[PDB]
């Protein structure tokens, strides 16, 4: 069973890998651009809010 | 003057202590609906007839009592004297029902839970609160239970004195249904819920050869009795025979009855879910 | 619109009244938990009654017993799932203190302790059934096999004096294992759940009587102790 | 020499790793403002279950949502105007997931029985009984209205066809019984963590798992996962919740307190992404800044353990369920 796992692991490691400092970046990229759209974020105006 | 000051604070006090007891176990009640139980509606019910009593009977008669007279109307007599009978055999028989709830669950485990719901339960609320009703208001604000001797007539007659005068057989009718017969439930259910604790006290001894049942009934039952036996016996003597009771000793074992509506949050709403909640509530 | 929120209005109502004719049969009932070991002879108990439920009543009360079993994990997860049953029936063979397959009642021991110290079954009682006393007693009488060996702890001991016994050795065999089981249950539980330890032979047919009557001092005991009266 | 070059092999993936962490999330995130206090009150509480709660879905609207107990009924919500729509029976009492096609036409469960059923609700009869896993069911999702994932007790996580109810691909090579799963929103990449200290990323198509992430320390209960598809937050009985990137393949931030000692049952992300809400052991739940790691808010209204939390496709509410009869919603 353990070539099963060694070639799984083998598989696992020729992948292409981006600095933490990039994706880091994108989700902060991206939590800036959607966050005027996230009703949770900002309080939604009681007219615009369906559940009150 | 100094002795009539003492008199209104201790009513004050006490007064005060009823109104926010009661009121607080209300709200915890009805806030959090982790409380919401078959036998929280006994104990909101309860707690409601204690509200009325420290709302409506006890600032009243606070008032009679400092002040010699009765400034309100006859008419306002009469509804004072219902208030207070309903409030307190309301308050009475919600008490051995609440012992009747406990007597079910611990005999009868496996059928308790279909005999009481939460509609059989507003049910028998309600049952409590009209028998209440029918024993107070129907006979006191009608004449019935007004006496026949002169001095029963001087009082009724006179809208600026209000005590309280009774026919013989109102006054047993009244203790009968208010006091006696559900002393005679609660202390029948408690024995015999006392005996099933022994029973298993005695078995978990027997399997784990490796007190507290005295306590909490005696509590409950001293509590009760020392409250309103005293004021219940002397309203049967007091008719019983006419010059054995003196009015101050009535009015005073009446007061210590009233006493008990405070007492009730202390024994009834000590359990540690009633205990977190007043923590959050305040 | 308003057609739509009538109509919908109506199916809850009906939905709701569903609901409580659902509760009213569900609050009846007593669900239990059969755990136990594989050659330990829960198929005797549960016949004599991915997972497996069996209805059987006593006395007009509806009993509810899912043994669960083919989940064969050492992590049992889906235990948290029987947080509300009325009691966990264990089910151990008191003839295996030889058996490896350390040995089988120190496993079944193991599993006790686990059952018992969790946080979420704290408030359930165990119900221990001492599966196969027959072959325990031909065991022990022969003596081919000493319960000193696999068991240490088994000499220094004496039969309990308020004991209800058949032979003085196999009594102190079976009392040993009583309180072996119940040093597990009482060392760690603050009166909240107790363990019933019956003894069963593969012969006995009144097992529904004792589970009846465990479930009745059960939920006797919870109802006296939700109160300050225990 | 297979266990020697594994061992090895592995200490290449961790070097790796760290050559590739230059700096934290934290490091660059905190430059930017906190996202401050997060008032949210109940809007809406659901009754009607009669035992604890264990599994929610929101339907594709906003407003449906379904909610399985060990009551063993499947009730439908109309969360807009609280009015149940539906309410299924079920044949086994106990279930552990719930799931609302996208199309909202079909309904699945799964049960501590190794069995799960989808119901069709427009016809609520049991469309199809899908039988193959050896193990108690933890989570189910649907990918169209003819593919479902399900990850139950044993290795396996199975991708089955409704019309012929069959297991297509298994997705094996685990260590521990599986507890959680997500999906990716348009992507066909999916993740799932379970016991062993793994959350795994696997492929729909392929069938085999690219890559894995054993940051966590114990079992793994929940995983939620970012609408960019390339982040999941995984949620363990350790108090720590921890934010995995794929592109990275290590963490980047981790969530926790030194008064919080109970574990997580539920997570789930804010529309934006911004708030990572996550259900704990203890009777409330919490809101993290998903950025700066800091505690946002509490959502406390619940008398025992918050067992499942969701969040609506259109970011209007948080819908939990805690073991207690009653589903709650939060905006
Ligand atoms: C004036 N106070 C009343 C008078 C008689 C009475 C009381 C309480 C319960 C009863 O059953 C009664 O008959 C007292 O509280």
């Amino acid at each position: 069973q353990a070539r099963k796992l060694v070639e799984q692991l083998k598989m696992e490691a020729n992948i292409d890998r981006i600095k933490v400092s990039k994706a880091a970046a994108d989700l902060m990229a991206y939590c800036e651009a959607h966050a005027k759209e996230d009703p949770l974020l900002t309080p939604v105006p009681a007219s615009e809010n369906p559940f009150r | 003057e100094v002795w009539v000051v003492g008199m209104g604070i201790v009513m004050s006090l006490i007064v005060l202590a009823i109104v926010f007891g009661n009121v607080l176990v209300i709200t915890a009640i009805a806030k959090f609906e982790r409380l919401q139980t078959v036998t929280n509606y006994f104990i909101t019910s309860l707690a409601c007839a204690d509200l009325v009593m420290g709302l409506a009977v006890v600032p009243f008669g606070a008032a009679h009592i400092l002040t010699k007279t009765w400034t309100f109307g006859n008419f306002w007599c009469e509804f004072w004297t219902s208030i207070d009978v309903l409030c307190v055999t309301a308050s009475i028989e919600t008490l051995c029902v609440i012992a009747v709830d406990r007597y079910f669950a611990i005999t009868s485990p496996f059928k308790y839970q279909s005999l009481l719901t939460k509609n059989k339960a507003r049910v028998i609320i309600l049952m409590v609160w009209i028998v209440s009703g029918l024993t107070s208001f129907l006979p006191i604000q009608m004449h019935w239970y007004r006496a026949t001797h002169q001095e029963a007539i001087n009082c009724y007659a006179e809208e600026t004195c209000c005590d309280f005068f009774t026919n013989q057989a109102y006054a047993i009718a009244s203790s009968i249904v208010s006091f006696y017969v559900p002393l005679v439930i609660m202390v029948f259910v408690y024995s015999r819920v006392f005996q099933e604790a022994k029973r298993q006290l005695q078995k978990i001894d027997k399997s784990e050869g490796r007190h507290k049942a005295l306590k909490t009934l005696g509590i409950i039952m001293g509590t009760f009795t020392l409250c309103w036996l005293p004021f219940f016996i002397v309203n049967i003597v007091h008719v019983i025979q006419d010059n054995l009771i003196r009015k101050e000793v009535y009015i005073l074992l009446n007061w210590i009855g009233y006493v008990n509506s405070g007492f009730n949050p202390l024994i009834y709403c000590r359990s540690p879910d009633f205990r977190i909640a007043f923590q959050e509530l305040l | 619109q308003r057609n739509e929120e009538k109509a919908q209005r109506e199916a809850n109502k009906k939905i709701e009244k569903q609901l409580q004719k659902d509760k009213q049969v569900y609050r009846a009932t007593h669900r239990l938990l059969l755990l136990g070991a594989g050659e330990s002879g829960k198929s005797t108990i549960v016949k004599q009654m991915g997972i497996f439920e069996t209805k059987f009543q006593v006395d007009k009360v509806n009993f509810h017993m899912f043994d669960v079993g083919g989940q064969r994990d050492e992590r049992r997860k889906w235990i948290q799932c029987f947080n509300d049953v009325t009691a966990i029936i264990f089910v151990v063979a008191s003839s295996s203190y030889n058996m490896v397959i350390t040995n089988r009642l120190q496993e079944a021991l193991n599993l006790f302790k686990s059952i018992w110290n969790n946080r979420w079954l704290r408030t359930i009682s165990v119900i221990l059934f001492l599966n196969k006393q027959d072959l325990l007693a031909e065991k022990v009488l022969a003596g081919k096999s000493k319960i000193e060996d696999y068991f240490p702890e088994f000499a220094r001991y004496t039969t309990p004096e308020d004991a209800t016994p058949e032979d003085p050795r196999v009594t102190r065999a079976k009392y040993f294992i009583r309180d072996e089981f119940l040093r597990i249950s009482t060392a760690s539980g603050d009166g909240r759940h107790y363990c019933y330890p019956h003894f069963t032979c593969a012969v006995d047919t009144e097992n529904i009587r004792r589970v009846f009557n465990d479930c009745r001092d059960i939920i006797q005991r919870m109802h006296l102790r939700q109160y300050e009266l225990l | 020499q297979l266990r020697q070059e594994a061992e090895q092999l592995k200490n290449q993936i961790r070097d790796a790793r760290k050559a590739c962490a230059d700096a934290t999330l934290s490091q660059i995130t905190n430059n930017i403002d906190p996202v401050g206090r997060i008032q949210m009150r109940t809007r809406r509480t659901l009754r009607g279950h009669l035992a604890k709660i264990y599994a929610m879905h929101w339907g594709t609207d906003s407003r449906l949502l379904v909610s399985a107990s060990q009551d063993g009924k499947l009730i439908i919500w109309d969360s807009y105007t609280t009015n149940k729509v539906h309410a299924i029976p079920l044949r086994s009492s106990w279930v552990m997931t719930c799931a609302y096609a996208p199309s909202g036409n079909y309904v699945a469960c799964g049960g501590l029985d190794n069995i799960c059923s989808i119901y069709n609700l427009k016809t609520v009869r049991v469309s199809r009984e899908l039988a193959g896993h050896t193990g108690y069911l933890s989570c189910c999702r649907f990918l169209d209205d003819n593919q479902i994932v399900t990850s139950s007790g044993d290795t396996t996580c199975a991708l089955w066809d409704i019309e012929t109810g069959q297991q297509t691909t298994t997705f094996t090579g685990h260590t521990g019984d599986v507890m959680s799963l997500s999906l990716a929103p348009d992507t066909r990449l999916f993740v799932s963590g379970a016991c062993d200290a793994s959350a795994k990323l696997w492929d729909v198509r392929e069938g085999m798992c690219r890559q894995t992430f054993t940051g966590h320390e114990s079992d793994i209960n929940a995983i939620c996962f970012f609408p960019n598809g390339n982040a999941f937050a995984t949620g363990s009985d350790d108090a720590t919740c921890r934010l995995f990137d794929l592109r990275a393949d290590q963490e980047l931030m981790t969530y926790s307190h030194d008064n919080i000692i109970c574990g997580i049952t539920s997570v789930s992300f804010s529309k934006s992404g911004r708030l990572l809400l996550a259900g704990y052991d203890d009777f409330n739940c919490n809101v993290w800044d998903a950025l700066k790691a800091d505690r946002a808010g509490v959502l406390a209204g619940h008398d025992n353990r918050v067992s499942c939390l969701g969040v609506t496709d259109d970011g209007m509410a948080v819908a939990t369920g805690s073991w207690d009869s009653f589903l709650k919603i939060w905006n």
